[PDB]
């Protein structure tokens, strides 16, 4: 028995952008959100609107939504976020 | 002939001598007729030649695209393209010189801007030096090849800058915009200098997505680039006690 | 005759009068001054320097000459004090040499020669020459004893160092930093020793790296620290980055219960010197496993559009030996804390067996299992203590620790000459990038250019950085014309074309 205590670790991050796909979820933007993946026939499967910043980002509507609800700022730029189309 | 330069592209090596005086017959006969010296020899040969020149490297390229990736594609095209200047150049006539390769191009990346031109992405977003050049130089001979790497370059730069210019510390916010801006600018001058030879359309894209990062409005407020370029200035011309010798501020 | 010329004259033949005078005693016999400002400025007499100095002002090419023996006196005598140096404090005492040398020259200059322009800029011209001594057919050591220097005050060391010395010796540092004449050496060398620094915690004060990072900025701008305020940066944010995973696991709908412990160090990948290049396809134990696929799934939703990789030769966790009846907890590198689970599975283990768990390669596996035979924590069944194809290792029940909490790591120092190597290459692929940059600016704006003037404005425009060489600006040209962007002029061969 050889019980961890602690596991000070060290990781490199990257940008991981990828051409036609949704950085919140890491989806493709005309495809359906993970989080609309469930109940996927049950509404209209438009609701999933594609969100576009003037930074010009592509996310879905419920991705940026959610993430709005909690850091005011557009993931892949650390910008404030502003909608200019759907 | 075309059978002996397809065993030439084939990997082996014929009598470069009897292929070239064979070839340079066809025009050679012809020196007495003036008018379209060379109809003969674009009609007998350069157009059967420029057929199946075209015939191969179609399948050249759809056997290249099916065991290699994009980063590797575009290195084995430009292989190839340098294969094929050299050896219609120890063949050929010399106005055939370019009619040859035009249909070696527009056969393997001409015919694949759809495969090169979705790679823009994942190579100019990241920093694929060597793959960024082999690809500028795969697309500068295609006409509309280049309008879509400048703009995947101007987008890269403009997430740049806008990864660079933001939250910023109020404390030295106008030193920290302007130099973050200015290491923005020379790393992307400098990449376009090496990688893209340094285009005008590339500097074009880096000049408008500089314009597009600095000149950022907050959302319902105003630009504040003149501001902070203003006390840029201001804190740097004034009497500071932080040494900033006179040829270091000039 | 300042005087009686100022009682017995006109203003306006105030200069003429004087002007005749030195040029009769003062320019004619030029030679005779000339041939003892060398005797008074290698002796350094501080009287007749400073009356040959005003003398020799006045006159036009009254100064050059001792402003030359100047820079060659300073010259020598810095070669003379930074030639024998003891290899056990080379790094402090080489710089400590040429303080020495700048203060007492730049004192006797300030002092008795009416400080001028000109001769502290022989000081700085025979200074830089002093601290670039390339010993012949060696590479220059000045940049690394400037960044061991900078490594050396800067860590936590039990030898007694207040933060006030060590901000006036990095302040006084800089004067001879400013000499360096190789600068992408010494920023490649200190942020590799500032890398080890910051994520294995020797440093003694943040403050001081970051005061450290503003004087670098302030001798040679925001593009010299452009990446070493990254680094710092990715390690002050580390600690509220954790606090945001400990809230992101304690604010699930379940318990999460990650089980051990956890200090991520998430860092940049374009800032910070490492790299996965010695990957080893590692196989992350059962009990970290579960803690990554949590912070992976927490980074994925709160840092959108990141991905990160796993850096394991930098992970260093804590293990308890209560097996053995535990004598202390080791701090041990995530590649060992793999074997030494293995060895949780059975007394009994076979390098087979590791490389089937762990799935490392056999290079890292041996190096590990040697690290932990030299702590002699295991031991080995076969007399040969070295690998072999089975060389079945056991577990050594005997050894046993006198410390409670003892570390059989050692990552932070031997420096790995190889990594040297890596660092002198990488130096000279970036020195490569900027002068193909600076090639085809030049090649682009003007389209026709010699050699000659092609090389000078090279050096003259990349020497704030390094010195250049012809070999790798050729080299550079060559790639360049391999890349087609660069061609030479078909009337000679000394002009170039462009595409
Ligand atoms: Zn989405
Ligand atoms: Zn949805
Ligand atoms: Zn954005």
């Amino acid at each position: 028995r050889f019980e961890v205590k602690k596991w000070n670790a060290v990781a490199l991050w990257a940008w991981d952008i990828v051409v036609d796909n949704c950085a919140i979820c890491r989806n493709h933007i005309m495809d359906l959100c993970i989080e609309c993946q469930a109940n996927q026939a049950s509404a209209t499967s438009e609701e999933c609107t594609v969100a576009w910043g003037v930074c010009n980002h592509a996310f879905h509507f419920h991705c940026i939504s959610r993430w709005l609800k909690t850091r005011q700022v557009c993931p892949l730029d650390n910008r404030e976020w502003e909608f200019q189309k759907y | 002939l075309l059978r002996e330069i397809k065993n030439d592209r084939g990997g082996e090596d014929p009598n470069q001598k009897v292929i070239h005086g064979v070839i340079n017959s066809f025009v050679h006969v012809e020196q007495y007729k003036k008018k379209f010296p060379l109809k003969f020899y674009q009609e007998i040969f350069e157009s059967p030649f420029l057929t199946e020149t075209g015939e191969y490297y179609k399948q050249e390229a759809s056997n290249l695209l099916q065991e290699s990736n994009c980063s590797q594609y575009m290195e084995k095209v430009l292989g190839r393209l340098k294969d094929e200047e050299i050896r219609c150049r120890k063949y050929l006539h010399p106005s055939s010189y370019t009619k040859v390769i035009h249909e070696c191009q527009q056969r393997m990346v001409a015919d694949h801007l759809q495969f090169l031109h979705a790679e823009c992405h994942n190579i100019i977003r990241q920093e694929k030096k060597n793959d960024m050049a082999n690809m500028y130089v795969l697309l500068r001979a295609v006409s509309t090849g280049l309008p879509h790497m400048i703009q995947e370059l101007q987008n890269h730069i403009h997430d740049e800058g806008l990864r660079a210019t933001s939250n910023l510390t109020q404390e030295n916010m106008p030193t920290l915009f302007v130099e973050s801006v200015l290491e923005v600018h020379g790393k992307f001058v400098q990449l376009i200098n090496t990688v893209l030879n340094g285009d005008q359309h590339f500097m074009s894209a880096l000049d408008k997505a500089l314009t597009s990062v600095v000149n950022y409005r907050e959302p319902k407020s105003v630009c504040k680039a003149p501001e902070l370029l203003a006390k840029y200035c201001d804190n740097l011309l004034k009497k500071s006690a932080k040494g900033m010798t006179e040829n270091e501020v000039e | 005759e300042e005087i009686r010329c100022r009682k017995y004259l006109h203003p306006s033949s105030y200069t003429k009068v004087i002007h005749e005078c030195q040029q009769r005693m003062v320019a004619d016999h030029l030679q005779f001054l000339h041939a003892e400002c060398h005797n008074i400025i290698r002796q350094e007499k501080k009287n007749d320097m400073a009356n040959m100095y005003v003398l020799l002002r006045a006159v036009s090419t009254g100064l050059p000459h001792m402003i030359q023996e100047l820079q060659n006196h300073i010259h020598d005598e810095g070669l003379r004090a930074t030639s024998n140096l003891t290899q056990e404090n080379m790094p402090t005492l080489f710089v400590e040499s040429v303080l020495e040398v700048h203060g007492k020259f730049v004192q006797l200059i300030n002092t008795v020669l009416n400080g001028d322009q000109h001769f502290m800029s022989a000081l700085d011209k025979a200074l830089t020459s002093v601290v670039n001594y390339r010993e012949p057919k060696s590479v220059c050591k000045a940049p690394e004893l400037l960044a061991k220097y900078c490594d050396n005050l800067l860590k936590k060391s039990a030898k007694g160092m207040t933060e006030n010395e060590v901000e006036d010796r990095l302040t006084s540092f800089i004067t001879v930093f400013k000499y360096i004449d190789d600068k992408d050496v010494f920023q490649k060398f200190y942020a590799r020793m500032l890398a080890k620094r910051l994520i294995h915690g020797l440093s003694m004060s943040m403050d001081s790296e970051e005061a450290m990072i503003n004087k670098l900025k302030q001798a040679c701008g925001y593009e010299f620290t452009s990446k070493l305020h990254r680094m710092y940066t990715d390690m002050s944010v580390s600690a509220d980055l954790n606090n945001k995973f400990n809230n992101f696991i304690k604010n699930q709908d379940t318990v999460i219960d990650l089980g051990i412990s956890f200090q991520i160090y998430v860092l940049q990948a374009g800032a910070w010197p490492l790299t996965q290049a010695p990957s080893s396809t590692f196989a992350i134990p059962q009990e970290l496993e579960k803690s990554v696929q949590m912070f992976e799934l927490f980074y994925s939703q709160h840092f959108s559009g990141r991905k990160l990789t796993w850096l394991h030769y930098l992970c260093t966790g804590e293990v308890k030996m209560n097996y053995l009846g535990k004598p202390y907890v080791a701090m041990v590198t995530t590649y060992q804390m793999a074997v030494l689970l293995a060895f949780n599975n059975s007394e009994t283990v076979s390098y087979k067996e590791l490389q089937d768990s762990t799935q490392m390669n056999e290079k890292e596996l041996t190096k590990t299992i040697k690290s932990l035979l030299d702590v002699k924590m295991i031991n080995h069944d076969s007399e040969k203590e070295d690998i072999d194809a089975e060389s079945s290792f056991s577990l050594n029940m005997n050894f046993s620790s006198k410390r409670t909490k003892f570390k059989i790591t050692t990552s932070m120092q031997k420096d790995t000459p190889q990594e040297m190597e890596q660092t002198r290459s990488a130096v000279d692929e970036d020195r490569k990038m900027y002068l193909q940059a600076a090639i085809v600016r030049i090649m682009k704006a003007r389209k026709v250019l010699r050699h000659n003037a092609l090389i000078q404005e090279v050096i003259s425009q990349s020497r704030a950085r390094f010195n250049p060489s012809i070999s790798m600006i050729k080299k550079c040209i060559e790639v360049l014309i391999d890349k087609q962007y660069i061609e030479r002029s078909q009337a000679s061969a000394d002009e170039y074309s462009y595409v």
